[PDB]
């Protein structure tokens, strides 16, 4: 009791998230939570975009604060879907990263039952390589030019690996160029 | 956002429309509202989807074209600032189609509607079965009200969506704009393919409200010429300004505004 | 100005059987020109004039608190010097409100018109008296076409105009826009002794529309209530795309868009 | 009526919570509206977002002049419904504010009757540290280019609840620097 | 039943369509005028504001 | 057969486009027909208002060019704010006319016939006067900040007045500056 | 007489300077007002400060 054209009008509406919401999509199932601290921004908001390397990986996730020290906590919705290091990359992390552990001074010095450890903490990068590493340094840039700040991630060069639940240090969050000139 | 709740307080502050056979329509909710592709279902088809195919494919393109005229304007006096589709697809998904598309069901399929149900009244159908006694909310309005929400809310999202294909037919005869930039500058500045495929929601309510007003005018009529002409100018009084309750409440969450 | 008129020739397409009421619309004061107010001619009157003061009160609250919302976004995204009503009581008063206004008068108080006309071949004047040889014009144009045209295109400004006054009152209510700089903004952005001056004859020009398009379909429908329903959907198949076609050329010309 | 016009309820249920839903919150127990002395500020809009480390707390609400003087009291509307500490984190608040109130020769073997009143200003100093923030500091800042101002607070210690009328500490509320352009 | 209505919001925007171009309005009802002579300002428009202390008080007439 | 707002808003409406059109209009009843010539002005508009000291004074009337001598031939069309000189004004005038006339040293020389044509020449010109002097400032201002290209003419002190047919003498609209930002 | 009629009202005398409001220009003129006589309305003479002396068109020249 319907012509022919809706089901072509839906069919061309269905091509329309093909590859698109498979990008940009849901919530949690793509993401980590993740925090960090901030002192003084001007011009952060809760879904502000977040980026690594010029790239846009994700936004905040929500915008709370810490009564000790006033200073702000920052949950972020960081890029899940990217594995970086996925299985097959797997098996070169776990020569890599025991190679590393292997040559170092701490190790080349250390009791046996220590340096049968090494492999422990393979296994314990196993369970917490999705994502990025250790040594993560954090920035506040800027959007456009005039203002709206954008949060960014340099990698660095670590040992570990982090995920949902772990805090990455401050680097540069504090400094306004306007307070940098009037006081 | 304090225009989220306002908009949908003034359907509210009136509702002379469903109010006087608002029993009835529960006794068809109470009793099970039927489904099925019936006889009914055809010409509740044919008013909904078969007559506005044409005008949604015609009309519907130029509708488009003069709010794309608007959009052309901007790029002739602003630019830069509000290029390609910052400023056109923007509001015309999300604001400005929504209204236009209810004229045509709220408006023009609500008064046919009218017109058959207060006609069988006095001919046809009901001025003889409700005398035999075969239920009339059953008979006539309990597949309809269900016919309501299968292809009209989908057709206001199509009737959208030609604005958008209108869109990158014009975007060199304004001016002289590669049709592919034109569209996924458009695309990147409102994340449109994610937001118009979620947003197909915002009308199913729209459908239930065309049909629990146009019904009562066609079914409680006095079914005489001059009763029912008077019905049907008492159709669109309720039934073209009780249709916009739900327009930020789900442009917000499915369109993601 | 080229693709604008090129676009914009849907005036004439529209015209199928009407041409023949050509000699028809001139003869209507040819056997004494009658004026006053009368029993049919004042109920035309609340349907084009007294029920829609409530629709246009009304619509402006759904525009304005939608284009309310726009204007703050505006200043998040875009900025400063856009802002508030400096870039939407730019395109509201001007452009945008213009179309919906013809569709809830050329398309809404038209059908209207023609419905009752057609009832009076079916029943109540001219089946009887057309058959006699008393004039026909005289009979149902004359007096029912001056009924929905005199005050028509001065409300079909005013839709446009509430949106101004009452645009104010909910600048105030969502925000706390100052009444005087929205009311100096508004003046300035559309140069309004010039250009919203001359979109009164845009609206003079759909009032005229209504005199063609009307008055055929009634005059000489089958007598049936089906071909009425028929006569009301040719009447929107037909004023949909006039009004059109003189969105783009009169936006153009008359406001210099 | 119960029929014909049954859904009368329906019209009054809806219409006034939608009401309040739009145009109100509330933020009567949720925010305040306190006042702070400025003597130049060029620009400030009423909604003009202001700031505590960065992070919007409310928005300018009026402005109240004085001619004579040349003053100007500018009134906020401060949320009230931000972070603060627990019952075992605010003890030992209060027990380093009590370091600080037996810092001093006066009150450091205090007399119980005297550390009644010192009991009452631990309540004092517990009072501004989230609801009445009467101890800050105010300075004006900028977001955007020139305009679009963005004001930020210091906080500073504790002081009771500040009234509606008392001024918070004016640390720059001097915001003109077309001297600074001409000399 | 409904002059009830046309009195609430009927006369309500017949007040507001009155104060639109004559706000204060006809006859400077609730302001006063001032003089100054300029001799270079480039950039003060007809209806700009007018301030004390970077707050507004006024506009040109 | 009519309702008793629709006239009530049309005389609204009325008041609205009185504003504007009483504004801008006429074209020789409150000015003249005088030309200036440009090399290089950018955008400059037909029925683009030209200002003074930052007020609007007039409009563009038309605007030609002529290669052959390669320079842009402007026509203006002066507001209505001045007409010029009321009767007194203008007597006024030529009061002060006739005093630079007879403290001239060309004048005190002259035969005494002559000295009897210095009024002569006020009655000869006394639809000439209308309105500014003779030497008036030609440059491009701007209505914001590098854009929207703003004609400015600003009178200074001639000998006579500028009288309809006279070209306006070009002192700043030439000079194109980014070639010499550029090399 | 004078003392009486130098302190009623706001004051008349005030000083301005022109400047902008935010960065494009729609000049917001400064009030610092001064001491005068009687309320300050039409009659009054304003000061000019600052609206003279342009810098920035001397430089652009």
């Amino acid at each position: 009791a319907v012509g022919i054209f809706v089901i072509i009008f839906g069919i061309a509406l269905f091509f329309l998230a093909m590859k698109v919401s498979g990008l940009v999509g849901t919530n949690l199932s793509d993401g980590y939570t993740m925090k960090a601290q901030f002192d003084n921004v001007n011009g952060l908001k809760p879904r502000a975009k977040v980026t690594m390397s010029g790239v846009t990986i994700g936004r905040v996730d929500s915008i709370t604060l810490d009564p000790v020290t006033r200073l702000a906590t920052v949950t972020f919705d960081l890029d899940g879907k990217l594995t970086s290091f996925n299985a097959e990359q797997l098996k070169e992390v776990q020569k890599n990263a025991l190679d590393e552990l292997r040559y170092s001074s701490d190790y080349t010095q250390a009791t046996p039952a220590q340096q049968k450890t090494m492999e422990q903490q393979l296994i314990s990068n196993m369970n917490s390589i999705t994502s990025i590493d250790e040594d993560a340094y954090i920035m506040v840039a800027t959007n456009g030019l005039l203002g709206e700040k954008y949060l960014k991630i340099v990698p660095g060069g670590g040992l570990n690996y982090l995920k949902r639940g772990d805090t990455i240090s401050n680097t540069q969050g504090t400094m306004d160029l306007e307070d940098l000139i009037s006081k | 956002m304090n225009t989220i709740a306002w908009l949908g307080r003034l359907v509210i502050e009136r509702i002379r429309g469903i109010g006087v056979a608002a029993l009835m329509l529960l006794q068809i909710i109470f009793s099970l509202p039927s489904a099925g592709g019936f006889g009914r279902f055809v010409y509740q088809m044919h008013r909904v989807g078969v007559m506005s195919l044409l005008i949604i494919t015609v009309s519907g393109l130029f509708i488009g074209l003069v709010l794309g005229l608007q959009g052309y304007s901007i790029l002739v006096n602003v630019g830069s600032e509000s290029m390609l589709g910052t400023m056109v697809s923007l509001t015309l998904l999300r604001e400005l189609a929504p209204v236009v598309a209810a004229l045509l069901f709220a408006g023009r399929a609500g008064s046919a509607l009218t017109a058959e149900i207060g006609s069988m009244k006095q001919s046809e159908q009901l001025a003889s079965m409700e005398m035999i006694g075969v239920d009339p909310l059953k008979q006539i309005v309990s597949p309809r009200l269900w016919a309501g929400i299968v292809s009209l809310p989908m057709l206001t999202v199509i009737f959208a969506a030609i604005g958008i294909v209108g869109g990158k037919l014009v975007g060199v005869d304004f001016l002289g704009v590669d049709e592919g930039s034109f569209w996924s500058g458009m695309q990147n500045n409102v994340q449109f393919g994610h937001d118009v495929v979620n947003g197909i929601i915002k009308s199913i309510v729209f459908a239930l409200l065309c049909t629990w007003i146009a019904v009562f005018q066609g079914y409680a009529c006095d079914p005489t010429p001059e009763g029912i002409a008077t019905a049907m100018t008492r159709t669109v009084v309720y039934s073209s300004l009780c249709v916009l309750g739900f327009d930020f409440v789900l442009t917000a969450v499915m369109f993601g505004g």
